[PDB]
Order: C-alpha cells, then sequence, then structure tokens
C-alpha cells in the first residue's frame, strides 16, 4: 500500500519560516526521485521542486529559488522542504508526489486525473 | 629467341629451406586471417531479416574475396619444387581464377560506393530505392564483363622448356606466348585503364559529394536555425569520426591495387626492350602483397 | 493431395497483395503533432490542411513536392500520457508547439520538453520546434509592464550576443527577448546527452504561409543523417 | 458534495468487502498441490511427448 | 462529515488488515520445500512466421490449438496455419493504431481494438466467403486495452477511462459497467466457468468482479506500481501478476491475501505478459529486456531462459493442450517453442 504523509504547516506573518516533512511507506525509498508540488486558490498544479535518487542533482522553479531548500533521508523514508522568507504569494495547499516507475529520468504527475502516487497535502497561509 | 619471364619460378641454392619456411608462415597467415574474417562476415550479414541492397552487394564483395584466396596452395606447393610439375590444367586455369576475382573485386567496390551516394540522394527525394530486377542486371554485368575480358590469360599460357641462368639444365616453366605485340600492347592498356581508373574516379566522386552534403547540412544549424556557439560544439563532438572514415575508404583502394599494376606494365617493357632489369622475387612478393585484399576488406566495409 | 496445393494457391494470393501494399507502406512519412490549450496547434493544421463523437484521433493527408505526409493529433484522452504515447516510437517526427508570450506557462512546457526528451522508448526521434505567437510577443515586450525576470531571474544578466543575426530592423528588446526564451530549450537538448536526436526550432506566426516548407526541408536532414549510419559511415 | 459522495462510496465498499470467510493459508498450499500433482503427466511442457506424438516436429 | 469518513475508512481498512493477519499461520515456503525440482528446462523454435511489417502488439490461439490470429501496427490483422506456416486469412483496418485481439470459442468471429475508442467485429463465414465487419461498438472514452468473448453474443472490454463493460452484440449496447478503479485499466482474464473475471488496472491493485449481479466482490494489493498482466490458475481458485517494478507475483482467492513472489536481482527491467501451463507447474512471462523466463510456480526459481528475439517482447501464449509455446515481439516475428 503506497502511503505518502505530509506533516507541517500553519499560518505565518510575512517574512517567516516553516519546515514541512513527509514520511512514506509501502515501497523501496531509495530507488525513486521525488518532487514537491503545490495547489493555489483559483489555480491549478504547479510544479515547486524535485531531487533525485540519491541528493546528487536538485531542481527548483524560476520564482522560489534563493529562498526553498530540499532534502532526503533515506534511512528514515523521510523528504524535507525548507521554506524561508515567505511572501503572500505563497498561500496554498502543498503534496509531496513519486514518479511512476524505479530506476528512470522522466515524470508524468501534476494530472488533475487523480495521480495515484501523492498524498493529501498541507495547508500554507501566510499573511497578517 | 629471347629468354621468356619466368612467372612464379626460380632456383635457388643454399638457403632453399629458409626462404621457403618464411614465405610460407607469410602465406598460411594470409589465409587463415581471410578465411575467419570473410566467414565471419557472410555469416554476420546472411543474419539479417531487414536488409538492403548494399547487403547482396557486399556479400558480392565478400564471395570474390573466397575465390580469390583459393589460389594459394598451388603457387605454394610451385614455390617449393620449383619446377611446373603440376600439369596443364593448373597453367590454364590458375591465372584465369586470380584475375576473374581481381577484377569483381574492383568493380564490386566501385557499385557499391555509388549506390550508397545515389540512394541518399533519392531518398532526399522522397523514392524508393533499387529493385531487384535491376540488381540481377548488375550482378550479371559484373560477373559477364570479368569473365570476358579475362579470357587470354586462359588460352595463352603453355608450359615449355626455359634456360635457367647459370645451369646447364631446362626446366618447364608456364608463360605467356602473344601471338602477335600490338595486340598485346592493346589489351594491356585497355585491361589497365578499365579496372583501375574508372572505379578510383567513381569512388573519389561520391565519398567527395557526401562530404560535401554532409558539412552544408551541419551549417545550416548554425546559420538559419541559429543555436549558438557553445551548443553546436556540444551536439557534434563526433564528425571526425565521419570524416575520418571516408577520408580512409578512398587512400586504401589506391594503396592495395596500385603496387600490382605498376608491375604489369614493367613486364610489358621486359617484353618489349630487354634493357630492363626485374626478378620474380619482386613477382611473388607483389602478388602476396595483394593477397592482403581478402583479410583488409571484411574489417572496413563492416 | 487436392486440398494442400489450393492452400498453397491461397498463401500465394496473399503474399502477392502484401507485397503490393509493402510499397506504399514504406514511402511517405509520418509526424505526431503535440500542443496544448492555449497554444495554436489548431491554427497550423488548419493552415496547411488545404494545400463520429468521442474519436480518439484525428489525421490529416498532405503532399509537398509529391512526397506525401500523414499528420496525426491526439482527441478524446485523459490527462495522463505515459501508456498510450510508447505506441509512436517509429514515427519520424514530433512536431512540438508552444506558446511564447504567455510568461506563466513557459516553464510547464519546458518540463513537457524534458519529459519527451529523456524517454526509454523515444530517444532516437527528433522534434521540431514551433514557438508561436510572436505578434503577441512583440506588443507584450513593448508595453513595458509585465516583467520576464519575475519568472527567469537570470534574465536579468542576460546581454544579446555580440555574434548574432537579427531581424531587418526589430527593436533590440524583442530580440533579447526571442533569444532568451530559444535559448532555454535548447539547452535541454543539448545538455540532455546522447547526440543522435536535434532540434529544429522557429518563430512562427498567427498568420503564416512557410511551415510546410520548413517541415520539408527539416526531415530531409532527418533522412540523411539516418542513411549516414545505416550505411556504416559513423 | 462529490468529494463526499466518494467518501460514502468508499465507506460502503470497505463495510461490504470487511465480512468474508476467510480459510488458512495451509489449506490453500495444499490444495494447490495436489492440483499439481494429480495432472502432472498429462503436461506435454514438463515431460515432452516422443518424435512420433508431435506435430511441431 | 469528510473527516469523519476518512477516520471510518482508516479503522475499517484496520480492521481488514488484521483479519488477514491472523489467517496467516504458515508460508507456501515451508511446506513446499520437500519438492523435487522440475530440472532444466529447455526448449526450441519449431517455426518461424513472417509476414507483419510493423510490431506486433496482439495474439490468440483458437481452441482447436491449430490457429491463431495476430495484430500489428501497420493496420493489419492475419490469421495463421501453424503446421504448415501458411497464411488463411489477412484483413486489412480502418485504423492503423489496434492494441488487442480476441478469438471467438466457436471459430466464427474475430474482434479488435485500439485508440480509436471503437471495438470491430469481423465475420468469417460469409455466404460469398468474404470479411466484412460485422459490428462497430462505441461508447468508451478512452483507447480499448482488452477484449474477451463469452460466447458468439456477449463480449467484455476495458479500457484507459477506468471501466469496464459488458455488451450484446445484436442490439449494440452496454447491459452492465463495472466502476470502482481509479487509473487505466491494463489487463482482462475470464474465468473457467465464466462467472467471475479479474481486472488489473494500473494504480497497484487487482479486483474481482462478478459478471450477472455487477459488483466488485474483493480488492488486492501488494505490488508497488502498474500492473501489466494477469491471468487464472487452471483450478480456478488463484491469480498470477506481472507489474512495472520487475515482479510477479500469486494471490489466492481464499486466503485473500499475497502468497507467493518472483524476482531476482539481476532483473531491474518490466514485465509485459504472463500466462501459465496446463498443470500448473511453470509460469512464463516475458521481459523487456528482449527474453522469456520459465518459472517454477511451487518454489520460485528460474527454471529456463526462452532467447531469440531482438527486440521488446509484447506477447505470449499457451494451447488448450499444452504442446506449443507462441511468443511475438516488437520486431515483426512471431515464434512457435515445444
Ligand atoms: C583488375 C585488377 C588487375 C589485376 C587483378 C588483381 C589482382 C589479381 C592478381 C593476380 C596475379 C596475377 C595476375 C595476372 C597475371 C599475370 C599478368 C601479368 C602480365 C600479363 C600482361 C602483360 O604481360 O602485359
Amino acid at each position: 500500500q503506497v502511503q505518502l504523509q505530509e506533516s507541517g504547516g500553519g499560518l505565518v506573518q510575512p517574512g517567516g519560516s516553516l519546515r514541512l516533512s513527509c514520511a512514506a511507506s509501502g515501497f523501496t525509498f531509495s530507488n525513486y526521485k521525488m518532487n514537491w508540488v503545490r495547489q493555489a486558490p483559483g489555480k491549478g498544479l504547479e510544479w515547486v521542486s524535485d531531487i533525485s535518487q540519491s541528493g546528487a542533482s536538485i531542481s527548483y522553479t524560476g520564482s522560489v529559488k534563493g529562498r526553498f531548500t530540499i532534502s532526503r533521508d533515506n534511512a528514515k523514508n523521510t523528504l524535507y522542504l525548507q521554506m524561508n522568507s515567505l511572501k503572500p504569494e505563497d498561500t496554498a495547499v502543498y503534496y509531496c508526489a513519486r514518479c511512476p516507475a524505479p530506476f528512470t529520468r522522466d515524470c508524468f504527475d501534476v494530472t488533475s486525473t487523480t495521480y495515484a502516487y501523492r498524498g493529501q497535502g498541507t495547508q500554507v497561509t501566510v499573511s497578517s | 629467341n629471347r629468354t621468356r619471364f619466368p612467372f612464379f619460378s626460380d632456383v635457388k641454392g643454399d638457403h632453399r629451406l629458409v626462404l621457403a619456411a618464411v614465405e610460407t608462415t607469410v602465406l598460411v597467415l594470409i589465409f587463415a586471417v581471410s578465411l575467419l574474417g570473410n566467414v565471419c562476415a557472410l555469416v554476420l550479414v546472411a543474419r539479417r531479416r531487414r536488409r538492403g541492397a548494399t547487403a547482396c552487394l557486399v556479400l558480392n564483395l565478400f564471395c570474390a574475396d573466397l575465390l580469390f584466396i583459393s589460389a594459394i596452395p598451388l603457387v605454394l606447393a610451385v614455390r617449393w619444387t620449383e619446377a611446373w610439375l603440376l600439369g596443364p590444367v593448373a597453367c590454364h586455369l590458375l591465372f584465369y581464377v586470380m584475375t576473374l576475382s581481381g577484377s569483381v573485386t574492383i568493380l564490386t567496390l566501385a557499385a557499391v560506393s555509388l549506390e550508397r551516394m545515389v540512394c541518399i540522394v533519392h531518398l532526399q527525394r522522397g523514392v524508393r530505392g533499387p529493385g531487384r530486377r535491376a540488381r540481377a542486371v548488375l550482378l550479371a554485368l559484373i560477373w559477364g564483363y570479368s569473365a570476358v575480358a579475362a579470357l587470354p590469360l586462359c588460352v595463352f599460357f603453355r608450359v615449355v622448356p626455359q634456360r635457367l641462368p647459370g645451369a646447364d639444365q631446362e626446366i618447364s616453366i608456364c608463360t605467356l606466348i602473344w601471338p602477335t605485340i600490338p595486340g598485346e600492347i592493346s589489351w594491356d592498356v585497355s585491361f589497365v585503364t578499365l579496372n583501375f581508373l574508372v572505379p578510383g574516379l567513381v569512388i573519389v566522386i561520391s565519398y567527395s559529394k557526401i562530404l560535401q552534403i554532409t558539412k552544408a547540412s551541419r551549417k545550416r544549424l548554425t546559420v538559419s536555425l541559429a543555436y549558438s556557439e557553445s551548443h553546436q560544439i556540444r551536439v557534434s563532438q563526433q564528425d571526425f569520426r565521419l570524416f575520418r572514415t571516408l577520408f580512409l575508404l578512398m587512400v586504401s583502394f589506391f594503396i592495395m591495387w596500385s603496387p600490382i599494376i605498376i608491375t604489369i606494365l614493367l613486364i610489358l617493357i621486359q617484353n618489349f626492350k630487354q634493357d630492363l632489369v626485374i626478378w620474380p622475387s619482386l613477382f611473388f612478393w607483389v602478388v602476396a602483397f595483394t593477397f592482403a585484399n581478402s583479410a583488409l576488406n571484411p574489417i572496413l566495409y563492416n | 493431395s487436392a486440398e494442400d496445393k489450393a492452400a498453397v494457391e491461397r498463401s500465394k494470393m496473399i503474399e502477392k497483395q502484401l507485397q503490393k501494399d509493402k510499397q506504399v507502406y514504406r514511402r511517405t512519412l509520418r509526424l505526431l503533432l503535440l500542443g496544448a490549450d492555449n497554444s495554436g496547434k489548431s491554427t497550423i493544421v488548419k493552415q496547411m490542411r488545404i494545400y463520429v463523437k468521442t474519436s480518439g484521433i484525428f489525421e490529416t493527408k498532405f503532399q509537398v513536392d509529391k512526397v506525401n505526409f500523414h499528420m496525426f493529433d491526439v482527441g478524446a484522452q485523459r490527462d495522463e500520457r505515459r501508456k498510450w504515447i510508447q505506441c509512436f516510437n517509429d514515427v519520424t517526427a514530433i512536431i512540438f508547439v508552444v506558446d511564447s508570450s504567455d510568461y506563466n506557462r513557459l516553464q510547464e512546457a519546458l518540463n513537457d520538453f524534458k519529459s519527451i526528451w529523456n524517454n526509454r522508448w523515444l530517444r532516437t526521434i527528433s522534434v521540431i520546434l514551433f514557438l508561436n505567437k510572436q505578434d503577441l510577443l512583440a506588443e507584450k515586450v513593448l508595453a513595458g509592464k509585465s516583467k520576464i525576470e519575475d519568472y527567469f531571474p537570470e534574465f536579468a544578466r542576460y546581454t544579446t550576443p555580440e555574434d548574432a543575426t537579427p531581424e531587418p530592423g526589430e527593436d533590440p528588446r524583442v530580440t533579447r527577448a526571442k533569444y532568451f526564451i530559444r535559448k532555454e530549450f535548447v539547452d535541454i537538448s543539448t545538455a540532455s546527452g546522447d547526440g543522435r536526436h536535434i532540434c529544429y526550432p522557429h518563430f512562427t506566426c498567427s498568420v503564416d504561409t512557410e511551415n510546410a516548407r520548413r517541415i520539408f526541408n527539416d526531415c530531409k536532414d532527418i533522412i540523411l543523417q539516418m542513411n549516414l549510419r545505416e550505411y556504416n559511415l559513423v | 458534495t462529490a468529494s463526499i459522495a466518494q467518501a460514502r462510496k468508499l465507506v460502503e465498499q470497505l463495510k461490504m468487502e470487511a465480512n468474508i470467510d476467510r480459510i488458512k493459508v495451509s489449506k490453500a498450499a495444499a490444495d494447490l498441490m495436489a492440483y499439481c500433482e494429480a495432472h502432472a503427466k498429462e503436461d506435454p511442457l514438463l515431460t515432452p511427448v516422443p518424435a512420433s506424438e508431435n506435430p511441431f516436429r | 462529515e469528510l473527516d469523519q469518513l476518512r477516520q471510518e475508512a482508516e479503522q475499517l481498512k484496520n480492521q481488514i488488515r488484521d483479519a488477514r493477519k491472523a489467517c496467516a499461520d504458515a508460508t507456501l515456503s515451508q511446506i513446499t520445500n520437500n519438492i523435487d525440482p522440475v530440472g532444466r528446462i529447455q526448449m526450441r523454435t519449431r517455426r518461424t512466421l513472417r509476414g507483419h511489417l510493423a510490431k506486433i502488439y496482439a495474439m490468440h490461439w483458437g481452441t482447436d490449438s491449430r490457429l491463431l490470429v495476430s495484430a500489428s501496427q501497420d493496420g493489419k490483422l492475419i490469421i495463421w496455419d501453424s503446421y504448415t506456416t501458411n497464411k488463411v486469412h489477412a484483413i486489412p483496418l480502418r485504423s492503423s493504431w489496434v492494441m488487442t485481439c480476441a478469438y471467438a470459442p466457436s471459430g466464427n468471429y474475430v474482434a479488435c481494438g485500439g485508440l480509436d475508442n471503437i471495438c470491430s467485429i469481423y465475420n468469417l463465414k460469409t455466404r460469398e466467403g468474404n470479411v466484412r465487419v460485422s459490428r462497430e461498438l462505441a461508447g468508451h472514452t478512452g483507447y480499448l486495452s482488452c477484449c474477451r468473448f463469452l460466447d458468439d453474443n456477449q463480449i467484455v472490454t476495458s479500457s484507459g477511462d477506468t471501466t469496464c463493460a459488458l455488451w450484446d452484440i445484436e442490439t449494440g449496447q452496454q447491459t452492465t459497467t463495472f466502476t470502482g478503479h481509479t487509473g487505466d485499466v491494463m489487463s482482462l482474464s475470464l474465468a473457467p466457468d465464466t462467472r467471475l473475471f479479474v481486472s488489473g488496472a494500473c494504480d497497484a491493485s487487482a479486483k474481482l468482479w462478478d459478471v450477472r449481479e455487477g459488483m466488485c466482490r474483493q480488492t488486492f494489493t501488494g505490488h508497488e506500481s502498474d500492473i501489466n498482466a494477469i491471468c487464472f490458475f487452471p483450478n480456478g481458485n488463484a491469480f498470477a501478476t506481472g507489474s512495472d517494478d520487475a515482479t510477479c507475483r500469486l494471490f489466492d482467492l481464499r486466503a485473500d491475501q499475497e502468497l507467493m513472489t518472483y524476482s531476482h536481482d539481476n532483473i531491474i527491467c518490466g514485465i509485459t505478459s504472463v500466462s501459465f501451463s496446463k498443470s500448473g507447474r511453470l509460469l512464463l512471462a516475458g521481459y523487456d529486456d528482449f527474453n522469456c523466463n520459465v518459472w517454477d510456480a511451487l518454489k520460485a526459481d528460474r527454471a529456463g531462459v526462452l532467447a531469440g528475439h531482438d527486440n521488446r517482447v509484447s506477447c505470449l501464449g499457451v494451447t488448450d493442450d499444452g504442446m506449443a509455446v507462441a511468443t511475438g515481439s516488437w520486431d515483426s516475428f512471431l515464434k512457435i517453442w515445444n
């Protein structure tokens, strides 16, 4: 049973900081490439960042570079995101996503049509 | 009355067995490597189920190589004995087989090259390549012309008694006796020109044209598609392997089939003006060198 | 006997017909068209075309200088595309259409291009890239209300190359933006690796006439490279 | 209420699938071994046939 | 409320898990550890069938064990005699993206489908002797993945729109629709008595369906990626699944849980097709590394290899008398092993 459980989230004032974490179960964690996606009020699913099989390659989107950081922990099967200098445009719901097949280097996973290997999400609010 | 040139026939004394051993080692190595390479090449190219015309043209090349390479043991036996004891059947068949195989090899290389260039041109133009009928016609023309123009070397070789310099014993020699000299000169010039120069010219033209097209299509990207300066240096990175191979395939032709041709012309001068001096050892070494094509080709074209 | 010979005769007739159809199959060029909602692949179809509900796929046919092209466009499917794409691994080329004037969905297109370039069953297939709607991009850049470096900060320090060959009379700002946007795709086309397939980028508008000729030339180059790798010259 | 509809459907499906009869693994293993042993000599890929009984050879 | 429903679902899943845990008093491997191995199993090609121009996506044997049907992405469907390698029929299609085949148990009809979302039915025995389209079944909204006849008048289909359907041919409209999956449905298999069937559906789950009344009875999990193939054990009380994570598994319908796993450390590629043997002692699977493996179904050991293809193996089948095995791949050739 492929299960992905997110934790973190909450409300902060602008300029604050947060740490999100995801715990995985039901597969061999170290064989897969991992992603972070998010959805905003009135928007669709957008891609935030991704990390590779071991952590040697990392990638971000143009609007978060210098503020967000991603990391793995393969002994505990956990994925982490550190969020600094939060702006009001970051209020959303965040999901953790897994690639379809192992040992590959392509992805097909922002689909609204109920992608199967994804968690329920967590709420991040940046307002004052 | 002039002494006639002894093809393959020379007499040595004290050092006979050592030179025999060296020549035998060279010829055995040539025979072994040629047989192995050509049989592996036939096994590989026969296996394919999705094929082209080049497949069977290359098959023709390999079969010509194998027919060529089968004349080693007779010449080896003649070199051991120093005397033409094999008989008239050999003295009419050996040189005919050799010349037939050589001419077929050269013409097949030319036809393969022209096919490659024209097929590039037509597959650009959105049509089909060669059909079976034209291919059968081409193979029939190759083997018919080869078997016709190589004719005099079958009925103009004779076994005659000849004088060995420095001895009073006469030995049988397999040699060439022309009925008249002008016909000899005409055949020699024709067979030199229509089996060496025309295929060489065709090969050079074809491979040069392919190089020109490839370079133009490479520059088109950086002129109109407008990549960059540092992007095309990341996409090519391999073009050298092309610009080398074509070049190689158009120079080895002139290094392997040129030394024999020169030899032939010298003989005519010997048969015209006695002032030239040549040796049968030269002839045997030139032939043992031209026997390297049947081991070189299975590598370049595969 | 009296039956087996009839069976042999029937099989011979079938073989005759198959040998007739092989010639037509091996002489036409097949193309796959991909795009998105805001792109204009429909107007590309509607321009080069004249030259059952719940249907899964549409086809169009055209012919340039006596060569025949079949172009396929997917119709009624779902979002997930990782299963029915595998059956397009034998086509001559993939025509990928992008809307170049929106700045908000260019990263999504870049991710699509990355996924198509690096797939296992699509590694030998070349892409022809159409960056559509030039006039909207030129107007938006001349407006001066939306900044590209709100989405791509590297545009802050980019400067147009000293060896470039621009169009006759274009405002340099438009040239700088165009060159940057094309660079974004050719990077993922050179950093990918390998080196067997190639990408051919063009800039096209909403009213144009020359796209069939461009497809013709690019397919010629693809075929020549294939013929250069089929005759063991590499 | 589409999400609530999906949740209600899932809950009803779980309640329906929660009440069935289950036997232990040993019985299933025994049945599999017995079936495989009873038909062992009728398998032409495990006990190849003579050339006179083979139509593809 | 949403939260209460989620909590209740979690509690129900916990109860199901514990109930299944109470039943695992042993394992298949501790019991069958005194059976002699089958030994080395060796096979060779008796026939090679040529004539398709492109990839091959499907095949299916007739019930007499002599004739078979195959489909290619050229746009053709060929019916072969396999004792002599003669061609009996060659039918051209209206759409060339075909992905499935089936052969009626009476011998009178064939069916096909693909990316046009339509299921086409061809009559082979007409008064003139011509094959012409008898029916076109329409109503799905995604490509057709598989289809299997029940009799001359009923058929069952699975599509990439997450449903399955039961069709009545003469009238032309569905009679029952089976819903519950979340992703595409990839493979489909019928029971010997044709009262039940199983489906494997690209979300790492398999389901058991009741044809007449129309509900999902049981749901099986245990894989970690998509499921590509499925079939029934000859007994009728078990089935085998092959995934994209390089593993095959064996499931039982009366214990209601996983029973066996077949994988190896050198194998890191997916599985395309799966089938059983007449007695059920061998399991055959085709891979993306171009060859097939033959496994011992009661001890999980590799006992043979079939290796003659030069591209991805895409289909696999065994006759109803147990004499031959057919394989087809993306290189356009079909081979018959014995
Ligand atoms: C077409 C290429 C030319 C020759 C064939 C190439 C290699 C085969 C060589 C075989 C060895 C002997 C060949 C011919 C033998 C004798 C010819 C020598 C002289 C006759 C002509 C003359 O005396 O002017």
